[PDB]
RNA sequence: CUCCGCCGGCACCUUAUGAGAAAUCAAAGUCUUUGGGUUCCGGGGGGAGUAUGGUCGCAAGGCUGAAACUUAAAGGAAUUGA
């Protein structure tokens, strides 16, 4: 029984894709089968805003982001609830 | 057909599908049959129409449309 | 001198936006569509529209009784346009959304046998085509640019997405039916006019 | 938990389009309304209906409403809806298309044809 | 690498199948000719023009849609005058039609005239 | 008495057909089975298969009983119906009428000789249903019905009198192997013969020619 | 029509799409020709001047050279 | 960078008119209406990739590879439930 056209991953033209460590456990799961997501999180979140720009020396200052780039495998993605199981129909789309 | 006495012993020579000439079956529920009236002068209708019959491939195909055209590109 | 009929009924459908298809085209009816402005927006023979006009016609006015031909829109655009086909040229619309069974379930309240079947739009209404294609329903279909044309007869190519176009297509339609059933005597002067076809918002 | 069920909604429907003007908004009219153009057994019902037809009743008389089928107010409706100008709207003096529309018709040998400009 | 008369046959069930009207081979032989004359002679297929530019040339034959199938056994077999009777039986739908051409030193013909030749040959295919 | 709701069942009713073969040419489908009872009144009924399925629930399996009947005259209209019900009698009613509903044509053909009446079907021809396939291809006059029960019951009254039988897949599957053994024969009238080549003048509808008592 | 869209060796009949043009720089009025996929630099014999350069299609004509296909 | 078109790639999306045990497949299609060519390989489940014999390897190993006896199921796809 095949649960999967791409097999879970997607891999065309290859046969070895070099590997990546999760985030929160560190299984070794190849690149293009990790969860990968690009969060951008403030640093604060918005109960916390006016308290720093009430606070920063100089005025007209913006806070920065953390630009980072998680990964994770299935079995972290599952667990955070990252991603879901979801329908076998709706397993289908990609939006 | 044609029994070999004179007698002719199949039952419902069965029609065809004007444009593949597939035979249309007793079962082929998808099969329609065209009916195109002719406009003669003042009036421009009397009961004289020519007949089409088309298959449920035919349709299911979605030809079934430039077989229409393509054979009421007839002329007389 | 003076214009002929295809002469009037083309400079008709010109200025009703009936022209314009839509961004793209299907293999079925790329028979039809002419060109393509830079757009990328493709253009409708309308002389092949106008042939199909009469085709459609004639298979129309050659049902002995009109009662027996269902004309259908789940549009939005097309309700008004339909109705009044149907009390011009003796037809049965069934407007708005259509209940499956109509054509099959033999012991529903709604029932028919239509020996034809009119469509605005072969997408949204493709529910009576495949009930159609389990009882012998001949179909005329409005096909815009991006029509499934599986198990569609008789396709008009013709744009239906605007506020003018499908009024207009039904209004040829309704003219052509009734000319070749006589009841409106030769001369063009037919005394219904456009404008009551196309759909008044509340 | 006060929802009404399928007996009191199609009774409202039923009796509000079969009598219209011997109906009122005023709750206590209707009741007894109902009790003489209707033969109920539970003069619980009989409340619980009236109290339903009562705000459809408020519904109605300010706009339009589903299912019900009301004279006054189809015929209307069909006397505005065969509603045309005193000249026909879509006027052909003027039609401004592009230079593949004239190519169509140039194919089609309508080569000059009355009112159609380049845009 | 090709053994047309195959390009050729599977070609014209495919679009026969479909319903197309005009089919275009891209290789062409002595063969296929010699065939396609014993499918329209046995009426199967009206005419077709031969393109034959220059090179290997090419065929398009405008099918009545009344054929109902074709195959080559390659694996060309030899065949008696008397075997002609279990093939017959063999590939073919009834005892009544459908043909097996067969190559035989008087050209390349149908089973029918083979026995009335009284000749045997190589089974090239079959259509019926 | 019977309340027609088809517009075939009317004009069976006020009695304006004779025999199935004007709606099997115009290929119409029979909604109302008691018109096959009228056009075909020398038919035979005959089950041969009850079968039970189980569907298992929360308190436990709750079974329904499925029959595969089979009903026709033995000239060439055949019909087979299947249908799953709680109790047999309504099994078999209900696949009776389903089994009427389905009537379809059996031609049949000559071997080599077209003399008499025909006795075998006219050429080679496959029925496939799931995995079970049935060959039938002709048999010389006098050869009897060598196929299994199953098959042989269904064209003893299909009316073939003489075919060989060659099967392929599960045919344990008494279901889809009778199912098989119809489509084989359903389709003898698919097959395009020179003898059918001789274009079609074509007829009025039933609901084209009798329009005026609609 | 399309037979100028569908491939080389698909067309009906095979047929080339290149062609032999006739070029004339400023140079030198003389006449000199090439082939349309040249595939090596050619040089006017009176002016010694460069006419065209190879690449991967046609080839690419020098400044100010009429060329006229025959 | 935009539009169109040819080849040649890895793919991808809708659909049966197709196939199939089905999941599914536009190639796993053109098969009981069965043949384009070619190579390798399977014949219930175990025993068993085991014993032995050979042979390559320093070694682990690799390649080739049975029988006795055991057994009525092992397995695939999908459906309802739990
Ligand atoms: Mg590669
Ligand atoms: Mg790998
Ligand atoms: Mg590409
Ligand atoms: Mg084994
Ligand atoms: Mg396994
Ligand atoms: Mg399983
Ligand atoms: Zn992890």
């Amino acid at each position: 029984t095949f649960k999967r056209r791409n097999g879970g991953r997607n891999k065309h033209g290859r046969g070895h894709v070099k590997y990546i460590r999760c985030s929160n456990c560190a299984k070794c799961c190849p690149k293009d089968k990790a969860i990968k997501r690009f969060l951008v999180r403030n640093i604060v979140e918005q109960a916390a805003v006016r308290d720093v720009q009430e606070a920063c020396v100089h005025d007209g200052y913006v806070l920065p982001k953390l630009y980072a780039k998680v990964h994770h495998c299935v079995s972290c993605a599952i667990h955070a609830h990252i991603v879901r199981v979801r329908s076998r129909e709706n397993r289908r789309n990609r939006e | 057909m044609q029994n070999e006495v004179g007698d002719m012993v199949d039952l419902y020579v069965p029609r065809k599908c004007s444009a593949t000439n597939r035979i249309i079956t007793a079962k082929d529920h998808a099969s329609v049959q065209i009916n195109i009236g002719h406009v003669d002068e003042n009036g421009l209708y009397d009961g004289r129409f020519t007949t089409f019959a088309l298959s449920g491939f035919v349709r299911a195909q979605g030809d079934a449309d430039g077989s229409l055209d393509r054979l009421w590109q007839k002329r007389k | 001198r003076a214009l002929s009929q295809k002469e009037q009924d083309i400079q008709m459908m010109l200025a009703a936006d009936v022209h314009l298809g839509t961004k793209n085209c299907d293999f079925q009816m790329e028979r039809y569509a002419y060109k393509r402005r830079s757009d990328g927006i493709y253009i409708i023979n309308l002389g092949k529209t106008w042939e199909k006009l009469q085709l459609a016609a004639r298979v129309i006015v050659a049902i002995e009784n009109p009662q027996d031909i269902i004309v259908q829109s789940a549009r939005p655009y097309g309700q008004r346009a339909v109705l009044k086909f149907a009390q011009h040229t003796g037809a049965n619309a069934i407007a708005g959304r259509h209940t499956p069974g109509t054509f099959t379930n033999q012991m529903q309240t709604s029932f028919s046998e239509p020996r034809l079947l009119i469509l605005t739009d072969p997408r949204t209404d493709h529910q009576p085509i495949k009930e159609s294609a389990l009882g012998n329903i001949p179909t005329i279909a409005f096909c815009d640019t991006d029509s499934p044309m599986r198990y569609v007869d008789i396709g008009i190519p013709a744009n239906n997405k605007g506020r003018n176009s499908i009024g207009c297509l039904y209004w040829l339609l309704a003219r052509m039916v009734l000319q070749m059933r006589g009841t409106i005597l030769p001369g063009h002067k037919w005394d219904v006019m456009v404008d009551l076809f196309f759909y008044r918002d509340p | 938990g006060r929802v009404r069920t399928k007996t009191v909604k199609k009774t409202s429907r039923q009796v509000i389009e079969k009598y219209y003007s011997r109906m009122t908004l005023d709750f206590h009219t209707n009741k007894k309304v109902l009790e003489e153009v209707s033969i109920l057994q539970s003069k619980r019902l009989r409340n619980k209906v009236a109290g339903f037809t009562t705000h459809l009743m408020r519904r109605i008389q300010r706009g339009p409403v589903r299912g019900i089928s009301l004279k006054l107010q189809e015929e209307e409706r069909e006397r505005r809806m065969d509603f045309v100008p005193e000249k026909s709207a879509l006027e052909v003096d003027e039609i401004r298309v592009d230079k593949e529309t004239m190519d169509m018709l140039a194919f089609l040998g309508m080569a000059d044809l009355p009112g159609v400009e380049r845009a | 690498g090709r053994r047309i008369l195959n390009d050729a046959l599977r070609t014209m069930v495919n679009a026969e199948r479909r319903g197309k009207a005009t089919a275009q081979l891209q290789p062409i032989s002595g063969v296929m000719i010699s065939f396609l004359n014993i499918m329209k002679h046995r009426g199967y297929i009206k005419n077709f023009e031969v393109f034959d530019p220059h090179r290997v040339g090419k065929i398009t034959v405008e099918l009545q849609g009344r054929i109902k199938d074709c195959k080559a056994l390659t694996y060309r077999q030899d065949l008696r005058a008397t075997e002609i009777e279990k093939y017959r039986t063999r590939m073919l739908p009834t005892r009544q039609w459908g043909y097996v051409v067969v190559t035989t030193p008087n050209g390349v013909l149908d089973h029918e005239e083979a026995i009335r030749q009284n000749v045997g040959g190589q089974v090239l295919g079959y259509f019926h | 008495k019977w309340v027609p709701v088809t517009k075939l069942g009317r004009l069976v009713k006020e009695g304006r057909f004779t025999k199935m073969e004007e709606i099997y040419l115009h290929s119409l489908p029979v909604k109302e089975h008691q018109i096959v009872e009228t056009l075909c009144p020398g038919l035979k009924d005959e089950v041969m298969k009850i079968t039970p399925v189980q569907k298992q629930t929360r308190a436990g399996q709750r079974t329904r009983f499925k029959a595969f009947v089979v009903v026709g005259d033995s000239n060439g209209h055949v019909g087979l119906g299947v249908k799953c019900a709680k109790e047999v009698a309504t099994a078999i009613r209900g696949a009776i009428i389903l089994a009427k509903l389905s009537i379809v044509p059996v031609r049949r053909g000559y071997w080599g000789n077209k003399i008499g009446l025909p006795h075998t079907v006219p050429c080679k021809v496959t029925g496939k249903c799931g995995s079970v396939t049935v060959r039938m291809v002709p048999a010389p006059r006098g050869s009897g019905i060598v196929a299994a029960r199953v098959p042989k019951k269904v064209l003893q009254f299909a009316g073939i009198d003489d075919v060989f039988t060659s099967s392929r897949g599960s045919t344990k599957t008494l279901g889809n192997f009778v199912k098989a053994t119809f489509d084989c024969l359903m389709k003898t009238y698919g097959f395009l013969t020179p003898d059918f080549w001789r274009e079609t003048t074509f007829t009025k509808a039933p609901y084209q020619e009798f329009t005026d008592i609609l | 029509e399309l037979e100028k869209l569908k491939h080389k060796k698909k067309r009906l009949v095979q047929s080339p799409n290149s062609f032999f043009m006739d070029v004339k720089c400023q140079g030198c009025f003389n006449i000199t020709t090439v082939f349309s996929h040249s595939q090596t630099v050619v040089v006017c014999p009176g002016c010694q001047t460069v006419l065209c350069q190879p690449t991967g299609g046609k080839a690419r004509l020098t400044e100010g050279c009429s060329f006229r296909r025959k």
